[PDB]
């Protein structure tokens, strides 16, 4: 009954924005938000279906990680805009549903009430904002036209429209493949990634930190949903890690970078998707929305339009809290030990090892060591001079949030045996 | 069955539309008739097991319209004060 | 939209050109543009006996056409020190009072037609035509009468006249109600 | 339900209003003059400028229609309980209640904005 | 059935090589509603009635009309302007139609479907059961999406 | 096809054209006014077939030049003329359309015969409706082939067939 | 067609043509009798002249009409402004056939109607939405912005309330259960004149009509006095008749069709005659829509917009939930009696003030 308190307080607010200031509204958005968070806290282990929505301990964690991306981003955002924060309330609800279902077509509609706010939310009208939309808009159409038709031909393979069916061959797996393609844009896996750069380097920054929390977050957990074939399995990781981390290599930008960056990250996500374990994927994903999202909050603290490379460094001179939890979060997605990255990583590393693919876990792991260039680069570019840039050293709020993330971070890094056991149906 | 493949071949159709097309609008088009491809083959496989796809196709529309009208919104505000649609006159984002 | 309503089209009664710079359903600025029925009466005039000028002085406004007459003849006879007799001055400013409720009734007949409904245009000009039949009882002409004279009225009323003017003021009143 | 015969009839039913709309066009096309003169051809009003220049026409037009398909969706939906409504029972009206009535919040919202704009 | 249904399924693919071939706007979205009429009337062929009459009520009568009044706001009949052709585009783009024709007909060949259930026609009165029940929480998200695309387009123009 | 080439068709079109006369009015002064007049509930040319009044040209066979013609609106009233349906036929209302009337000046011109070819004269200052009236039975008769000349010819049906348009 | 036999096919074609060449003669003379009810509202009188009773004028103008030399302008779409007139034409004329004028076989054997298809008004709203498509498309295919911009209040305010006749349509299907005219008429038969239980939905749908061009909007626009309207100002022989014809055919289309929903089609309490209630209906309600014609004025559309957005569609959805909640609950068929009869009183003493 998490998804009522969401729609009842979207639904409220639309009307209720006429007669209150936007920053009332605001308020009441957060309000709602850590509601239904405590709601799915207090349901733990409480697995709950009424139609095709299903409440199990996938929807409660992915949810819950989507939840807290939305939180930290809505925090930053103070326009005096209603809308801005009806938007995200929307692709709250939408997400919520489109992880919380097997259904085909509902998964479909669940997809474009998430999607549609977010092409709205990444207009602050600058000129580039407006290609970065326009791309998104016309990519993301064209893949809801091919998840459709892959829909249409798992009706075709299966008289119903619900995964799980036995399934055909070469109609069955071409009905898979439809799917994959979208749910694979979606998940910003290459050669479906280049969107990513261009709408990250667009879209400003908090908006981003949503994007690269909550989106990657859902859309993972409607992947764990498909019987994704190994072989292709292997085709998207391999291609996405590898343009990923090589073209991140090229970036001069930090948004792109890290666009490029989430690209090989969704490719190392989708090793668990060999297992469908979702307990390592659960952890992955919970380690990786924090570190994005802290990293996406001192970015937006710095520049919300574009953060170039230098930009970042004298981040420790200028607040060192800042520049610490900036360094924790490059180390925590260079996935390395002792950090919840590196444990996401490992579990998924190992989900794949156990599918017994061996190649595409090494060029994985080739790529992941390509990447440390990068991730070293920004890191440690904190303790650089400071050179000429913008720099507003955010408010309590975002820096309590930075520090709480990275703090998460490393201590379910030291001891992930206290979450990770209830990941599951959560005892 | 041969409603099926006449959607298959539609969809091609549309997807040609969607990469020949110079402007925003056309392509928007060629998406709608990629749509309206997947939601005759929903139709045939209705037919074929039961009726539950044409209820599918329903929302298909309705979901289809909500789109259209957030899609063509933002193309008028992309194109409103800036001249002609076509896409490649947007080149600032480079990898 | 800097938008050309011509003269004489769409239905612009009195012709006219606009230039209607307007964006939207509002109106920013129209631009009037005059000229198209200029004639000359101010040099035309030069080259005509002031007897001759009382068939001119009508034409410009042709609804309120005795306001005119009286105007000039007025005049006239401040110029040139002229006495006009009790009588004449009764009737003229009868027949002055009687094209103004004539051109009042054309006023609001094309108003309403311009933007609303057409059917009480026609109320106005029954109560119009018999006016003019009235102007015609006395001058021989529905308008541009030449009747007034520099020294009062070309000549004097017949006697079928005053019957049909009480009768029209008995009728008017209650026509006037109805269209209030 | 109906028999395919009155679909049949509905088709010959166009076919023959068509075939009389081409007839009253060859008619029509067939007996005239036929002088035609560039002043003739020239749009409208007197030398140019009916119309002539001007930039693009207001987007309220875009807003109606937009509305029309949004609100066209939903009686499209609202037709199937509208026949199958008894057997729905108090769920079935409770369910299409809940559905008019989140559209209705669309529209009261976009009302308080207002499209005169 | 095949006479005219073959007739049918050839005014369909006509109707979608004009939408994507014309370079006049307004003559490709015709083209579209001629399209979407022959569906209809395939759809009703197909035993699915309600759900054709509704194609022709929403996308023909509804969607394409707002198309026509944006395309009729913005002019851009003539689309080619500002052209960037990529000429080698061309070939480019045809080659990879035929092939994602060619992969679905791999997928769908040698496919034999039991096309055998009585639909009764797709009529409301028996697709209601169906829409509210089994779909009527799929029915309230799209609700809840047409909602939420009011407001967005809403705000999504809103001049200020 | 101009209603011509067959003894009944044409007599038969004729017919039917002077009696479904559709008038445009081109209101210039009083003349204007002294035509509205023709159409009021006393006496309407609304029985004759003039019912119908279409402000535009596109749609309107007899174009009545009612009022004088200033220099300026000449070359708009002409454009509105070379802007109707080619069965297309001319009135010249009043003493100011007619000839230049009393205004004889550099304003107005003298006759508008010299802008568009003038099918029927109507004197009168104003002339009267029913003068009108008459003027446009003279003008039905006259695409009847029923009009004669104080000479003895017999009138072309339509004037503006006769012009070398350009 | 549940309970109704099917002519031969044919027969169908047969009836189809006698059906269209009767909405010509019928638009033709009620244009003689709209002039001649005017004339009468207004106290001249309307053409005594080439008739007797004028009605052989209609026959001079479309002899007029035909060889007034049909002009195509240039810098206008060369295929989209000849081909404009026969769409809005088409969609005009079809869409009367499903209008029955009798019980089945009183057509001296066969059928009253064309056709009796299961799905009957959603035929209208989808023909409905044709008539918006011509007029905005001659509009735009006319080549003059000036007549475009009236096509586009046209197609803007038919469109607000083409909407709004679903709204209005919605409630008696709950009550008949059918799609079907004849079904609804026989329901009208057994219960009676389903108006009595729809008023507020009657009414609404009378308003959305008079907003297909039938009168007061009046900024439909028509080209006069305002803004020229759209679909005209360049046609001139045959394709300008054309648009006239369609839009007065759909005039009487909504005419016949209001009784035939709403109130009685045929099917009268007494004497039960097939075609002549239908047509006395029809008239009545012409003279009626003539008399607005003639007694009330513009609306400039943008209070026409106004007012068909937030008060007639909200209304109309209103009492269609209300007859839903009556309908799933069942509990009379009575409440909705009592419940009309008090509405109409309610919007009836608000104006006496
Ligand atoms: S002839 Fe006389 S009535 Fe006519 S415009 Fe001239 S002045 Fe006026």
């Amino acid at each position: 009954m998490t998804l009522a308190i969401l729609a009842v307080f979207s639904v409220a607010l639309t009307l209720l924005g006429f007669v209150l200031p936007p920053q009332g509204v605001k308020r009441a958005t957060l309000l709602g938000l850590a509601l239904a968070l405590a709601s799915l806290l207090l349901t733990w282990g409480k697995p709950f279906a009424f139609g095709p929505y299903a409440v199990d301990g996938v929807s409660q964690v992915f949810t819950l990680l989507a939840l807290l991306g939305a939180l930290w981003t809505v925090g930053l955002v103070r326009s005096g805009r209603f809308e801005f924060y009806l938007l995200v309330l929307y692709a709250a609800l939408g997400m919520h549903l489109l992880a919380s279902t097997r259904h085909l077509l509902l998964m479909l509609v669940a997809l474009e009430a998430l999607s549609l706010p977010l092409y709205a939310l990444a207009t602050w009208r600058r000129g580039q904002g407006l290609e970065a939309a326009l791309k998104y808009f016309l990519l993301g159409a064209l893949a809801a036209a091919f998840f459709l038709y892959g829909a249409a031909l798992f009706y075709g393979a299966t008289g119903s429209l619900v995964l799980g069916a036995p399934g055909e061959g070469p109609l069955y797996a071409l009905a898979l493949g439809l799917l994959l393609v979208g749910l694979g844009f979606k998940a910003a896996l290459a050669p479906f990634h280049f969107w990513t750069p261009d709408v990250y380097q667009g879209s400003p920054t908090p908006v981003v930190l949503f994007m690269a929390t909550s989106v990657k977050a859902a859309a993972f957990a409607a992947l764990l949903r498909v019987a994704a074939p190994p072989e292709a399995l292997a085709l998207l990781v391999a291609l996405s890690v590898v343009v990923g981390n090589l073209a991140a290599l090229a970036q001069k930008e930090a948004k792109r970078l890290l666009a490029y960056s989430s690209i090989a990250h969704a490719g190392y996500m989708a090793l668990a998707l060999y297992t469908g374990n979702a307990q390592a994927l659960g952890f992955y994903l919970l380690t990786y929305v924090l570190a994005t999202g802290l990293a996406f909050a001192v970015l937006s603290q710095i520049s919300p339009d574009r953060v170039p490379l230098e930009a970042l460094r004298g981040l420790y001179r200028k607040d060192p809290l800042l520049g610490l939890a900036f360094l924790v979060a490059m180390l925590s997605l260079l996935g390395l030990p002792p950090l919840a990255g590196f444990w996401g990583k490992y579990l998924a590393f190992a989900e794949a090892a156990r599918a017994g693919a061996w190649g595409v876990l090494v060029l994985a792991l080739v790529t992941s060591a390509v990447s440390a260039y990068y991730y070293l680069g920004l890191g440690l570019a904190v303790f650089a001079r400071p050179e000429e840039t913008p720099f507003r050293p955010g408010p309590p709020w975002a820096r309590a949030a930075v520090v709480a993330a990275g703090v998460l971070l490393l201590a379910l890094g030291l001891l992930p045996g206290l979450v990770l056991p209830a990941l599951a149906a959560g005892g | 069955m041969s409603y099926l493949l006449t959607s298959a071949l539609l969809f091609a159709l549309g997807v040609y539309g969607v990469l020949t097309r110079r402007t925003a609008i056309l392509v928007f088009l060629s998406i709608e008739l990629m749509l309206n491809a997947a939601n005759l083959s929903l139709v045939g496989f209705a037919r074929a097991y039961g009726l539950d796809g044409q209820v599918a196709a329903l929302m298909v529309i309705a979901v289809a319209a909500a789109e259209v009208a957030v899609g063509l919104g933002l193309i008028v505000a992309i194109f409103r004060h800036r001249e002609s649609t076509a896409v490649d006159d947007l080149s600032e984002l480079r990898g | 939209m800097t938008l050309n309503v011509g003269p004489q089209h769409p239905s612009t009664h009195g012709v006219l050109r606009l230039m209607v710079t307007l964006s939207g359903e509002e109106v920013l600025e129209v631009v009037p543009h005059i000229g198209y029925l200029h004639t000359g009466f101010e040099k035309t005039m030069e080259h005509r006996t002031y007897l001759q000028n009382i068939t001119y002085t009508p034409r410009m406004d042709y609804l309120h056409s005795f306001a005119h007459d009286l105007a000039y003849a007025l005049a006239v006879e401040k110029l040139l020190g002229a006495v006009v007799p009790p009588r004449a001055e009764t009737i003229r400013v009868i027949l002055n009072e009687l094209s103004r409720l004539a051109s009042h009734l054309v006023f609001l007949g094309t108003g309403l037609l311009d933007l609303g409904a057409l059917t009480p245009f026609f109320y106005a000009f029954r109560e119009r035509e018999t006016i003019l039949d009235l102007f015609e009882w006395v001058t021989g002409q529905r308008f541009h009468h030449n009747y007034i004279r520099i020294g009062g009225v070309k000549e004097d009323l017949p006697e079928e006249f005053v019957p049909e003017l009480k009768k029209l003021l008995e009728v008017l009143p209650h026509r006037i109600d109805e269209y209030e | 339900m109906a028999p395919i015969q009155e679909y049949v009839g509905t088709l010959i039913y166009v076919g023959v209003a068509l075939f009389i709309g081409v007839a009253a066009l060859l008619v029509g096309a067939l007996l005239g003059p036929k002088k035609p003169g560039r002043a003739k051809l020239m749009p409208y009003e007197s030398g140019n400028d009916p119309a002539g220049e001007v930039k693009r026409f207001p987007v309220h037009f875009y807003v109606v229609a937009m509305l029309f398909i949004l609100f066209d969706v939903e009686v499209a939906f609202l037709w199937p309980y509208a026949v199958s409504a008894g057997g729905l029972g108090l769920y079935g009206f409770l369910g299409v209640l809940a559905f008019t009535l989140l559209l209705f919040v669309g529209f009261l919202y976009e009302w308080w904005k207002g499209v005169m704009r | 059935m095949s006479l005219l249904e073959g007739l049918a399924l050839f005014l369909l693919l006509l109707s979608g090589v004009l939408v994507v071939t014309l370079r006049n706007a307004i003559h490709a979205a015709l083209a579209l509603i001629l399209n979407f009429l022959v569906l209809a009337g395939v759809y009703v062929a197909l035993d699915a009635r309600f759900l054709g009459f509704i194609q022709v009520i929403v996308y023909a009568g509804a969607i394409v009309v707002l198309f026509l009044f944006v395309i009729m706001l913005l002019f851009a009949a003539q689309g080619e302007i500002g052209f960037d052709p990529l000429v080698r585009s061309r070939p480019l783009a045809a080659l990879l139609a035929l092939g994602v024709a060619g992969i679905l007909a791999a997928g769908l060949w040698g496919l034999d479907l039991a096309f055998t259930q009585d639909l009764k026609g797709g009529l409301p009165q028996a697709l209601g059961p169906l829409l509210y029940g089994d779909w009527l929480f799929v029915l309230l998200a799209v609700g809840f999406l047409l909602m939420a695309a009011t407001v967005v387009a809403v705000a999504l123009v809103e001049p200020g | 096809r101009e209603g011509i080439l067959f003894t009944t068709l044409e007599k038969l079109v004729a017919w039917g054209r002077s009696n479904s006369l559709w008038p445009a009015t081109f209101g210039l002064a009083c003349c204007a006014i002294e035509m509205m007049a023709s159409t009021d509930a006393r006496n309407d040319l609304a029985r004759f077939g003039s019912e119908v009044f279409r402000a535009s040209p596109r749609q309107a066979d007899v174009m009545i030049v009612a009022g004088r013609l200033s220099k300026k609106m000449a070359p708009v009233m002409r454009r509105v003329w070379e802007q109707m349906p080619d069965p297309k036929w001319v009135i010249s209302m009043g003493a100011c359309a007619s000839s230049g009337g009393m205004f004889n000046n550099y304003a107005i011109v003298q006759n508008v015969d010299s802008v568009v070819p003038v099918d029927v004269y109507v004197p009168g200052c104003p002339p009267r409706p029913e003068a009108l009236i008459y003027a446009v039975m003279q003008l039905q008769k006259k695409v009847r082939g029923q009009a004669y000349n104080e000479r003895g010819e017999r009138l072309p049906p339509v004037a503006a067939w006769k012009r070398t348009r350009g | 067609t549940w309970s109704y036999p099917v002519d031969p096919y044919w027969m169908v074609a047969l009836k189809a043509l006698l059906v269209v060449v009767g909405l010509l003669t019928a638009f033709a003379f009620m244009t003689l009798i709209e002039r001649r009810l005017l004339a009468r509202f207004q106290v001249r009188m309307g053409p005594n002249r080439v008739g007797p009773f004028g009605l052989l004028q209609p026959l001079a103008d479309a002899i007029k009409s035909i060889f007034k030399e049909d002009i195509v302008v240039a810098q206008a779409d060369r295929f989209l402004f000849v081909l404009a007139p026969l769409i809005s034409v088409v969609f005009a004329l079809l869409a009367f056939g499903l209008i029955p004028f009798g019980p089945p076989g009183s057509f001296f054997g066969y059928q009253p109607w064309v056709i009796n298809l299961d799905l009957g008004i959603l035929y209208l709203f989808a023909v409905s939405e044709l008539a918006v498509y011509g007029i905005f498309l001659s509009g735009w295919a006319s080549g003059s912005k000036y007549s475009l911009l009236g096509s586009l209040r046209s197609s803007a305010s038919l469109i607000s309330y083409e909407l709004g006749l679903g709204l209005a349509l919605l409630a008696p299907v709950l009550l008949v259960g059918s799609l079907n005219l004849n079904d609804i008429v026989n329901w009208q038969k057994e219960h009676g004149w389903l108006f009595l239980y729809a008023f507020p939905a009657f009414l609404v749908y009378l308003i959305a009509s008079m907003a297909e061009a039938a009168r007061t909007p009046f900024d439909l626009p028509e080209a006069e006095q305002e803004l020229v309207g759209g679909y005209h100002t360049e046609y001139s022989s045959i394709k300008w008749a054309l648009f006239q014809m369609a839009e007065y055919i759909h005039f009487i289309t909504a005419s016949a069709l209001i009784p035939t929903l709403f109130l009685g089609g045929w099917t009268m309490p007494v004497l039960e005659v097939p075609y002549l209630w239908m047509f006395l209906k029809i008239a009545f309600f012409l003279f009626f829509f003539i008399w607005i014609r003639a007694t009330w004025f513009r609306l400039r559309y943008d209070q026409l917009l106004r007012f068909g957005w937030g008060f007639l569609f909200p209304l109309a959805l209103l009492w269609f939930l209300v007859t839903a909640l009556v309908v799933a609950l069942d509990l009379p068929r009575t409440y909705l009696l009592y419940l009309s009869a008090l509405s109409f009183l309610v919007l009836l003493g608000a104006v006496l003030y």
